[PDB]
């Protein structure tokens, strides 16, 4: 039973209080297989080498720091800060003019059983959350 | 809870028997009913005959006296709970009519979505499936939970998830989520249209 | 035998009769395994959860509505419409400029079988089509 | 032992002199299994179908051809030429004004035995390096 | 269709053999024949010897009179079948003088790719491999079909796609796509250069 | 290269052992040592006692001649190895008095990180786990090799990459990527500060 997880956005995404994006893991097309969640991170349940993903569909009514950063990160025991996996820098934006940018990441990196990954978008104001087909993070080990 | 489908027949009549299984006395507001030719449109209100019940097997008995053509048709045994709010739907068999008549009952019906070698009766709009049907049972429908939807006669196992209106992009829900309509989103008290995604605003300004 | 399976860009990829992207199956890097096709489609033989993707190389001579949808989408006997899967909107672009922008996503999505997967590019037109390693659209079972 | 890797971008990664990128294989979250690595290449060991990838972070202070390729590219001694797989085209850019904008692909190509792929930026110069978790380079058998 | 390379040695003579195998009656417009130092080049008019057939097992046999120092070199059986449009490319064996001589056939040759422990001979600009040479079999060949082509000695298995020029961003085909050539992007009637991706033009504006 | 930690008692005396595995005759500038009470900040300079080596089996015994209440704390065996560069990390084990005493060693404590059932002992900043603790097995540390770096006692796999400052962003190596700090990134000889993303320079220009 490979693991493997497809989540999508939600209205509590968007805590915007330096907390890692929230996620949807039972309604429509959200699942989990062999991967548990808790508080915006994806959970490994059997250790090994994952390929991970994330889109975030971005846009607005003009420009509010250009540079937007989106990534996905480990949170483990074994160091106390956040460990940067895969990110991407954009900077897709007078503010008369509505703009849409999808991110899109992915990559295979190595989870030992019981460490987590979330998501960050560095502006969360610029996360446009409209059916949740826009926005998601998922994985499954290969 | 189960739904089967059975047609007894004795010299000139011929009965159709839909048989229901409930809780013992969670059936006040429960309803058994038929009906002749309904594209998924069956409903009490659309009935031939029904049993509103008054509180575990129960059954539906609805008999012909005489084969006749007008009687040929569709039919379909489907069961209603109130205290659930759950919907059964039941096989749908056929009557035809030529002299004589034959009962029956892969190239599935606009109403039924295949399910390995069966088809199976779909679900109502704003109904997912919480049971796929049985070769004997029938198709066991739940209603969406709130936040989503199903717009039309479905065999989905899970419901729509409802589309949220950004209010920073000067949107509001102009319809809001049914559980057989998804939301719709215009522009916000005192704001007006920048572009347009189809018939509907995709971002405001004031 | 893993399903898989990767289709590439062709002449006859722009019906832009409001039908989906059609696709090459066979010719140089395209291929189907344990996949069917039919009519732009991949038709899932084996049910269960499938890695799908897409990338569509878009560009031209400046600008003709900015905000452009690239999505995946199922077609099922189950449902009576289309249902979104994966989407992405972009807006790239006087027209005296030439541009290039290229639009990748892809996502874990159960199928059932007999259950159909399509490419939609909301205005057609944008498609830039050169040898069909710029824009494809496959998925493997995970 | 399903064969996969990720590489990331490195001090030598901007050879500059028509070579393609090269990337580390041991160092942080960079991992081999089941694939070897030679002159920028990853080397197929085990014949069959890979799922592939690669984002290049690109950025700068301004533009200096604004038209960027993006693409990964099979090596062979079938065939005396590279052979393009997956490509996409950019164009992200006064020079005030600084940018960033990530360049993400992946699909699923047939590899034989001993047949080679690498990543190459067409002008190699708009690469921004970072840590080696803004470009990366690595692959799957799917 | 199988080919093979035998070399037979009666005294001062020696027999170089290319067997030949193709179905009966289909043989009209078909060619066997022998090349000597052929860098891939091989073809009737570079052979030394051929065999055009009119009409199961066909042979092809250049017996060689005397041992000498020019008759050293590298050669090879190859046949061409006309209704088919099929090559086929036996393996490369080598003559070699000292006194003496010997016959002989990992750093697969420039004409070869590596398939196994094995080498195999590449097929010609314009053709597939359909087949891979075996131990005592040849490597066999088939015309890339239209839409596709391969522009030199290959040992690909599928041939490249051809590039279609996008006559929305005001480009037409300059040269068409040949099975040995990749087509070529120039400007549409009335259009100019934009910009150009390398020694021809990317966009044209009219 | 093996540790363990044994603590024998005769009458009023308790003796406690560290015990070291090593190559014969590559222990010269090789040390063992005890902590009582170190957060991880375990070293010779910290020890209670220590025994350098000079030249398979080695040992330290430090024997506790009375119980007392002082001598209450938590416990750990090291070894240091000067020609491998690896720490040795032995499990922590505590004495503890109240009149009686008894030794002992999920909510590993802060200078631990769990491994299945069990914690293991953290490796010292810019030292990364080579092995993981056993049962009886205590945390083997290599040192980060270059071009990386740890910043904190973790139980990290692998050493996190140094950043490398852009010289076309005008940016430098303000600090230099040493085995316990990344580097850090300030404006080239004769650039300025455009933007700044944390207390550092994003980019500058001159
Ligand atoms: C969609 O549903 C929402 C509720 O989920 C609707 O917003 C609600 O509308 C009602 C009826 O207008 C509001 O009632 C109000 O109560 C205040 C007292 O606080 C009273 O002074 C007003 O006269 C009014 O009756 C209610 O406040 C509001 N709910 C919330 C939480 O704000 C919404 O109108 C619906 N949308 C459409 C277009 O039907
Ligand atoms: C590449 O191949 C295409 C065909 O696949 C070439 O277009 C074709 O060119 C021929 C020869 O000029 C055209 O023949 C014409 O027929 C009309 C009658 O309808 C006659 O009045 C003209 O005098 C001319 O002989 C043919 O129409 C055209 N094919 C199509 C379908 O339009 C093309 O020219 C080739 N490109 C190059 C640069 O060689
Ligand atoms: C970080 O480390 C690098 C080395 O990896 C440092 O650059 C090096 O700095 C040394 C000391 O200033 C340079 O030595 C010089 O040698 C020349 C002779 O060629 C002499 O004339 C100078 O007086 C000077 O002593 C050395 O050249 C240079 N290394 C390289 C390869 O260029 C760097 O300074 C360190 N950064 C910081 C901020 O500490
Ligand atoms: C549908 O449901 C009814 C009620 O659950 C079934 O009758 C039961 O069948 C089970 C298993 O055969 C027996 O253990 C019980 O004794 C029955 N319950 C009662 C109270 O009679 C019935 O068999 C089902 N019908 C079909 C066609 O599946
Ligand atoms: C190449 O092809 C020929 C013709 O197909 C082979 O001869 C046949 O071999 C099969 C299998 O051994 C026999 O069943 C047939 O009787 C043969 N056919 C005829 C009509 O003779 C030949 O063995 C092959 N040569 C090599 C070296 O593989
Ligand atoms: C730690 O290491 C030492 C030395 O390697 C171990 O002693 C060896 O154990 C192996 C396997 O049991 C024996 O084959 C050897 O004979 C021993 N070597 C010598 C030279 O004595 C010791 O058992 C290990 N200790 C623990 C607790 O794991």
């Amino acid at each position: 039973v490979n693991p493997a997880a497809h989540l999508t956005g939600a209205n509590s995404s968007l805590t915007g209080s330096g907390g890692p994006l929230l996620w949807e893991t039972q309604l429509g097309l959200a699942f989990l297989r062999g991967l548990s969640y808790h508080d915006g991170a994806l959970v490994v349940t059997k250790a090994g080498y994952y390929y991970i993903y994330s889109k975030v569909q971005l846009g607005g009514v003009g420009c509010p720091a250009s540079t937007i950063t989106h990534g996905l990160y480990k949170r483990t025991p074994r160091y106390p800060e956040e460990l940067e996996l895969l990110v991407s820098q954009q900077s897709p934006c007078s503010s008369s003019r509505v703009w849409w940018d999808s991110s899109f990441l992915g990559g295979v990196v190595h989870l030992e059983a019981g460490e987590e990954v979330v998501v960050r978008v560095l502006d969360e104001r610029l996360v446009r959350l409209r059916d949740g087909t826009r926005s998601y993070f998922g994985a499954f080990m290969v | 809870i189960n739904i089967t489908s059975s047609a007894s027949q004795e010299g000139t009549r011929l009965n159709l028997i839909c048989t229901v299984w409930h809780k013992k006395e969670e059936a006040e507001g429960f309803v058994v009913f038929l009906c002749k030719d309904r594209s998924g449109d069956c409903s009490p209100e659309t009935s031939l005959k029904q049993l509103r019940l008054k509180r575990i097997s129960s059954q539906l008995m609805f008999t012909i006296s005489q084969v006749t053509p007008l009687h040929s048709g569709t039919y379909q045994c489907c069961a209603r709970s109130q205290k659930s709010g759950i919907r059964l739907q039941g096989h749908f068999f056929s009557i035809l009519f030529t002299g004589n008549y034959t009962v029956t009952g892969p190239s599935c019906k606009e109403d039924e979505y295949p399910v390995g070698s069966e088809c199976c009766p779909k679900c109502s709009p704003g109904y997912r499936v919480k049971e796929a049907c049985g070769e004997l049972t029938g198709t066991v429908c739940e209603p969406c939970p709130p936040g989503t939807y199903i717009a039309h006669l479905n065999g989905l196992s899970k419901c729509l998830q409802c589309q949220m209106c950004d209010p920073a992009m000067g949107l509001r829900a102009s319809r809001n989520c049914s559980r057989t309509e998804n939301a719709v989103c215009g522009c916000s008290p005192g704001h007006f249209c920048i572009v347009q995604d189809g018939d509907h605003c995709a971002a405001c300004r004031a």
